């Protein structure tokens, strides 16, 4: 009903999208690198040129 | 003016004729094809 946007339906065969599977889980994967990279040495500088 | 070709002897000859009927039938989504798995995606589509 919802893919042929109509309440009453005729006789017949039709093809239909897909209203059924959802995702509902989330995965994350990110590689384990902890080293923190010093943002107070390239903007906080002695003397930029 | 007076002179007619009567043939005098005959033969038998098969053909061969083909000729295409139907083809194959097709059927389309409009999901999964333009937005695929993506509930954004379809959000927007929902007004086509
Ligand atoms: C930069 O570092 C100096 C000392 O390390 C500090 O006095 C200054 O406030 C820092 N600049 C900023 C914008 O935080």
């Amino acid at each position: 009903k919802c893919t042929i946007k109509n309440f009453n339906v005729n006789k017949g065969i039709y093809q239909t999208s897909n209203f059924r599977v959802s995702p509902t889980q989330e995965v994350v994967r990110f590689p384990n690198i902890t080293n923190r990279c010093p943002f107070d040495k390239v903007f906080n500088a002695t003397r930029f040129p | 003016n007076n002179s007619i070709a009567i043939p005098t002897n005959f033969s038998i000859s098969v053909t061969t004729e083909v000729m295409p009927v139907s083809m194959a039938k097709t059927s389309v989504d409009c999901t999964m094809y333009i937005c695929g798995d993506s509930l954004e995606c379809s959000n927007l589509l929902l007004q086509y």
